[PDB]
């Protein structure tokens, strides 16, 4: 009856484990009770050690192809893969031995989807995301860091009502979720408009709500639900508590240039 | 075998491995050897991840390291970032309005809460629960017991204890127990009754649903949470109470934050200090008062939460260094001295040119060297037994002036307590709350429970496995009740005309001194933060963190002394050496975080 979802972590911050327990439409609680047999899972799961472990085989033998693999996180190639650890051994195996029987995988957030943080110059562990490791099965990318609670859950929501993959863009997003940039539906975007700009944090500007494209903003050029879809239940986003976008859901947006760097062509957008 | 700190150490019994170690955040590799009897008498701790932030970090912008350093940890969001802008704005001579310090100061008592609480009943919970034995229970021996812990909490009646047994025993029949899967259930470890048990699940549902709530706070502020926004001089939530809704920040937005606050204040005091007293009121009662480790002699905290800002002599949460479990002496803590704070690699998996010395983060270097000893039993790539002789983790082994503490709101509260004790007006509170919760688990419960009274004092009662998790429920409230005041002193602030949120004097890099060094402390929810910067032409030339889990989760020094984890797990029986529930019961009471104690 309910699908069973086996939730790795490689080399992450737990983040979007954290943004998933947030969501509100549905509460994590019920996409747990009601939805989902959440069977392997770090962060949440009573066993450790060899009971843990013992979970992954009995889930995939018994629901073989039929479980979603969700990855936040990434594996290292560096160190010998033992820049991150499971059992004793690299992640890197893990993630191979759980993917080959998975009959779709989700990759969340920036980490897993991109490389993340991590993956920023210089990548001392060459963590390297999933998508460059298993190369044979149907990947969802989930990016953002994290990802806005309500596009996690919505997410395994499409997937559990349809048992399909939603529509995804090149780029292996979901279109119901990342076909807008932020700075389509941005609220600031009438003062983008009309060339009236924050320039410097607290002046007059700021305390009357301008764009941020001068102080950084990455809105017009980075694609999430963040203007519309909002964070914490519709309560605010970066833009709208003061913050410019720094482009977190963006491949490699840790090193496209300081976040305070404004984009140059501002006739484009 | 070998002796240090009081502990004698023996690698001759029999070996346990635990990895992965669950429930907490990142990754954990857990070693122990127990005697005849099942006693641990000996315990290795090995952060098993490494990013290497600090290395990404060099010849960045200054001003953009917050929020690299913010996604070292996603569970204390923010508590980096707001290390980082300390740090940056320490080195460039910036002090922040005072909106901005109050602001920051709410989203930081917001994450102790957030943290604390969900840590308890969503990480450390299962380790006292038994949930099997929760369905068993009696709804109405249930709404019963609910009333004598927390009379004030309004869902108490039987019906509503008989419906979340019913899930719980649906999904439980159901055949897919999902996080409950291959749990250590009806182990004898486990001691509370049925009713109790029930009682505990509730509340971990309830928590689940509500915590998203706390959160909200974050979210006005800083724009998102997990992960929210913040900035070198200030904040960017800028202020206008009146167009109003144009701004960040108006009074509509403040009330919302202060109904969020409020709710708080009625979890903490409702439902977390006393399931925590009960809890640890009955496994008192069985006797289960291991885990002490160092808090029985060494604790360390920077000393935080001052009323008047940059004015350390006012913290709230005073801090300094005991040693050898003296009450009556706190020695100062300067995270600027290179001869106090150092980290050793000697049993870590970095290099140093010379690794018989500890270096201040200031001088801090990260090379990694992962190289496994002679003695390990396994290969290079499949671990069977890890070699504690040699280097054994990824995380570094910080020390104070040489001597291994244990960091956290343990450490804070027997800090706080010392300090009130030697007449320090400012930890009265905190004092309240430990003479309080004494007074509850010595007679109070006990006679509502009929029970017989103990009459353990703080001394015998905070060091322990017990204690440090009553620690971390107080430490939750006092956040709650202090971040209470701080909304009342930011309304007024700007409501007798000061709206200003940042001071950008030296936003511009062209202000700079060509050179400088800073550093920023935070007592994050796990212990005593600590991020030290070097700015050279512009760009971060060092960047070290040190973090209350790197102290906490250490191995082993130069000198071979232990660290905190290590410490705790010393001399605890388990009743089955292959159900690891007592080696997690104590780990958990740590809070680890393995992501922020490795970076
Ligand atoms: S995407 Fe961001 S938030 Fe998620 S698990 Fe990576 S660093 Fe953390
Ligand atoms: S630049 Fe940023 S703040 Fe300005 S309208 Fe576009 S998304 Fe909004
Ligand atoms: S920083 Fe990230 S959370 Fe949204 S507003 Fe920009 S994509
Ligand atoms: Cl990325
Ligand atoms: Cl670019
Ligand atoms: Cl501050
Ligand atoms: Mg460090």
């Amino acid at each position: 009856p309910r699908t069973p979802v086996l939730w790795l972590h490689g080399l992450e911050c737990t983040g979007c484990s954290e943004s998933f327990i947030r969501s509100a439409h549905p509460l994590a609680k019920d996409v747990v009770l009601s939805m989902i047999s959440l069977d392997y899972d770090d962060t949440l799961m009573a066993a450790a050690g060899h009971q843990a472990e013992a979970i992954l085989e009995e889930i995939m033998t018994k629901y073989k192809g039929n479980y979603i693999l969700a990855v936040e996180g990434n594996p290292p190639l560096n160190q010998d893969g033992m820049s991150c650890i499971i059992g004793g051994r690299p992640f890197i195996e893990q993630l191979k031995y759980v993917a080959k029987d998975a009959k779709a995988i989700i990759s969340w957030g920036s980490c897993a989807s991109w490389g993340g943080v991590q993956a920023a110059k210089p990548n001392p562990t060459q963590a390297t995301p999933v998508h460059k490791v298993i190369t044979d099965k149907p990947i969802i990318k989930v990016p953002g860091c994290p990802p806005i609670a309500e596009v996690m859950t919505g997410v395994i929501t499409y997937m559990l009502t349809f048992d399909r993959i939603p529509e995804l863009d090149r780029q292996g997003r979901p279109k119901m979720f990342y076909s807008q940039r932020i700075h389509d539906k941005c609220y600031r975007r009438p003062h983008f408009d009309a060339g009236q700009f924050v320039e410097e944090w607290d002046d007059e500007s700021a305390r009357k709500g301008f764009c941020l494209y001068k102080m950084g903003c990455k809105g017009p050029t980075t694609y999430n639900a963040c203007s519309t879809t909002r964070w914490n239940e519709g309560t605010s986003f970066p833009i709208q508590s003061g913050h410019g976008c720094i482009g977190c859901s963006e491949d490699g947006f840790w090193d496209k240039g300081s976040f305070y760097d404004r984009l140059t062509g501002i006739s484009q957008f | 075998a070998y002796a240090t700190q009081g502990f004698n150490l023996d690698d001759r019994g029999r070996r346990i491995v635990v990895d992965p170690v669950t429930r907490i955040e990142g990754h954990m590799r857990c070693e122990v050897n127990v005697d005849a009897n099942n006693v641990i008498r000996n315990a290795v701790s090995t952060g098993t991840m490494w990013r290497g932030l600090e290395v990404i970090l060099k010849g960045r912008d200054p001003r953009d390291a917050w929020a690299f350093v913010e996604r070292i940890c996603g569970v204390c969001t923010g508590c980096h970032a707001l290390a980082s802008v300390r740090a940056v704005e320490n080195a460039l001579d910036i002090r922040i309005p005072k909106n901005a310090h109050l602001i920051r100061e709410i989203m930081a008592k917001t994450l102790q809460v957030h943290d604390h609480a969900v840590h308890f009943y969503h990480l450390h919970a299962l380790d006292w629960v038994d949930v099997m034995s929760a369905l068993k229970a009696d709804p109405k021996r249930t709404s019963e017991l609910q009333q004598l812990v927390s009379p004030a909490h309004p869902l108490s009646s039987a019906g509503y204890f008989r419906d979340i047994q019913n899930r719980l025993k649906r999904f439980v029949e159901s055949g897919q127990l999902g996080p409950f899967m291959n749990g250590y259930w009806g182990s004898k470890a486990y001691v509370l009754p049925p009713e109790a048990n029930l009682m505990a699940v509730t509340h971990y549902l309830e928590a689940l649903d509500l915590q998203k709530e706390w959160v909200k706070i974050h979210t006005i502020f800083g724009g998102k949470n997990p992960h929210p926004n913040y900035l070198v001089g200030g904040v960017p939530c800028a202020i206008n109470l009146d167009g109003a809704a144009s701004a960040p920040v108006n009074m509509e937005r403040l009330s919302f934050v202060k109904a969020r606050i409020d709710e708080i204040i009625e979890f903490n005091k409702n439902v977390y200090v006393p399931d925590v007293l009960a809890i640890g009121t009955l496994y008192k009662q069985a006797g289960w008062l291991y885990g002490g480790g160092l808090a029985a002699t060494n604790v360390l905290d920077y000393g935080e939460y001052p009323n008047v800002a940059y004015n350390k002599s006012t913290d709230q949460l005073p801090g300094g260094a005991i040693l050898n479990g003296n009450w009556d002496e706190v020695f100062p803590v300067d995270p600027r001295d290179s001869q106090q704070v150092q980290e050793f690699v000697s049993h870590s998996w970095y290099k140093y040119a010379d690794e018989s010395v500890g270096l201040h983060p200031w001088d801090g270097v990260t090379e990694p060297n992962y190289v496994l000893g002679a003695n390990t039993k396994g290969t290079r790539t499949r671990i069977e037994q890890i070699d504690e002789s040699a280097k054994y983790s990824w995380i570094k082994s910080p020390r104070w002036r040489g001597h291994a503490m244990e960091v956290g709101p343990l450490s804070r509260y027997i800090l706080a307590y010392a300090h009130a004790r030697s007449g320090n007006k400012y930890a009265e509170r905190p004092k309240e709350q430990l003479e309080y919760s004494a007074q509850m688990i010595n007679s109070a419960i006990p006679k509502a429970l009929g029970l017989p009274e103990t009459q353990y004092t703080l001394k015998q009662l905070l060091p322990s496995t017990i204690g440090r998790t009553l620690a971390r429920a107080l430490e939750s409230q006092y956040c709650g009740e202090m971040m209470h005041s701080d909304w009342h002193d930011l309304v007024a602030n700007i409501r007798a005309g000061d709206t200003a949120t940042a001071n950008v004097d030296k936003w511009d890099p062209a202000t700079w001194p060509l050179q400088a060094k800073g550093v920023g402390t935070v007592a994050a929810p796990r212990g005593a933060l600590g991020h030290w910067i070097r700015i050279k032409d512009g760009r971060i030339e060092n960047y070290q963190c040190v973090v209350p889990t790197t102290w906490n989760g250490s191995p082993r020094d130069y000198k071979g002394q232990i660290g905190a984890f290590e410490a705790s797990l010393m001399n605890t029986p388990m009743v089955n050496p292959e159900q690891p529930v007592e080696i997690l019961r104590t780990l958990h009471s740590f809070d680890p975080c393995l992501a922020c104690s490795t970076h």
